[PDB]
């Protein structure tokens, strides 16, 4: 639990990823407002499954109550999808790859008011990592996280020693790598500041599907209604 | 209680 | 860039703005609190021109990261100044509010709670002042993957001087490097209760009640 | 020019 090295720790998140899932893109029409945010959000729900037993898998996780694991999802659920999402883009400069079968460029995110704010950020985030040439293992670890963190000083000192155990396993990876000791800080800090912006975008995600919502422009799954409420 | 405190209870 | 990380940390130590002073109802509240910051926003403006490498950037710049980090900026100003304070908020020294004056504003009393932990979560990890200042130094150069290779340098500058201070005081390299995490992990909760008071601040502007002086609502235009 | 872009050079 506490007590695995840094290659069983990767190893386990390797593990434990969850599969890419298609969308039901119909190419027959072109897309509106609602077919957009349709597909999206259906498919947001379906990832939300894949999420839970994922999350199930990271150390530590199970070892939290029941609350406290409803809790760090709730917090957490967007800026997972968003990071994925930004991952699985990265190999394709201006584009964001919801799925293999939904591959959108920014002036296709125009049909959603207010979308492409967030497609913007969305598509600087993924550059970013690009340009970082941000590893797997990396990636892995900084989902796990986000999960473990972004609920935490929220209502947790377990939480904070399994923190601890990835930032080592971060370090570890970096070193392997060959980075000197400068560039492993230097590395590790870049990584964690971007997770701020991830953070942000989550808190401007969630405004948005709220407005969506609002103005009844699609139908919300139930899981989907439970997280948006839990903000 | 929530939708997710039963799903977090599954197999 | 060229200082020490000696001298990095005196530049910063001197650039620190002054506690200031305030002079309850929903909109008497409101009002301390926003005159307050707006008399903050004017010592931010000049201390930002003094966080080194900030005055080379256009002024384009200066005025974007400025308009994305300066609540971000106030709160962790607000967490550290209440640190030896539980429970509390040191807002002003002649203002010390506890949680439930909070609700003294709807919609508030949350953003109190995020404060307050973050508060005890400093207080749990005995921050330093010279940590406090490079943390809100990055605060500002981070902030604003919005719109610069200079200043991905002097963040991993500010990255080696916080390395330095922990090193110095005499952590191991692996309690360095977790420290490093912690701080900056703080950062995302920060850049969240930001957001959630920029939302709770536009939402009072709106109703129009409490008075918003220029300098704030250009602000809280910004971020649209 | 926005107000802070001339607070910020103010001599
Ligand atoms: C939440 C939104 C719909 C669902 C989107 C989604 C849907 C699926 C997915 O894998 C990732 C993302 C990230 C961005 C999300 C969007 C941002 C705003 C929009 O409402
Ligand atoms: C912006 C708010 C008023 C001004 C508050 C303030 C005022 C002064 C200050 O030094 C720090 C802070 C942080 C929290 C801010 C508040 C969060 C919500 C509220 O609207
Ligand atoms: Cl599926």
């Amino acid at each position: 639990a506490l007590s695995l090295t840094a290659d069983q720790m990767v190893s386990a998140l390797l593990d434990a990823e969850p599969p890419i899932l298609y969308s039901e893109y119909d190419p027959t029409r072109p897309f509106s407002e609602a077919s957009m945010m349709g597909l999206l959000t259906n498919l947001a729900d379906r990832e939300l499954v894949h999420m839970i037993n994922w999350a199930k898998r990271v150390p530590g996780f199970v070892d939290l109550t029941l609350h406290d694991q409803v809790h760090l999802l709730e917090c957490a659920w967007l800026e997972i999808l968003m990071i994925g999402l930004v991952w699985r883009s990265m190999e394709h400069p201006g584009k964001l790859l919801f799925a293999p079968n939904l591959l959108l460029d920014r002036n296709q995110g125009k049909c959603v008011e207010g979308m492409v704010e967030i497609f913007d950020m969305l598509l600087a985030t993924s550059s970013r990592f690009r340009m970082m040439n941000l590893q797997g293992e990396e990636f892995v670890c900084l989902k796990s996280i986000i999960l473990l963190n972004s609920g935490v000083y929220t209502f947790k000192d377990h939480i904070h020693r399994v923190l601890d155990k990835i930032t080592d396993t971060l370090i570890h990876l970096m070193a392997k790598a060959g980075l000197t000791l400068q560039q492993q800080h230097q590395r590790l800090a870049q990584l964690l500041l971007i997770l701020s912006h991830i953070r942000h975008m989550s808190n401007k995600g969630m405004e948005h599907l709220y407005s969506m919502k609002c103005k009844n422009v699609v139908p919300l799954s139930d899981l989907l209604l439970e997280m948006l409420d839990a903000h | 209680h929530k939708i997710l405190h039963r799903l977090l209870q599954d197999s």
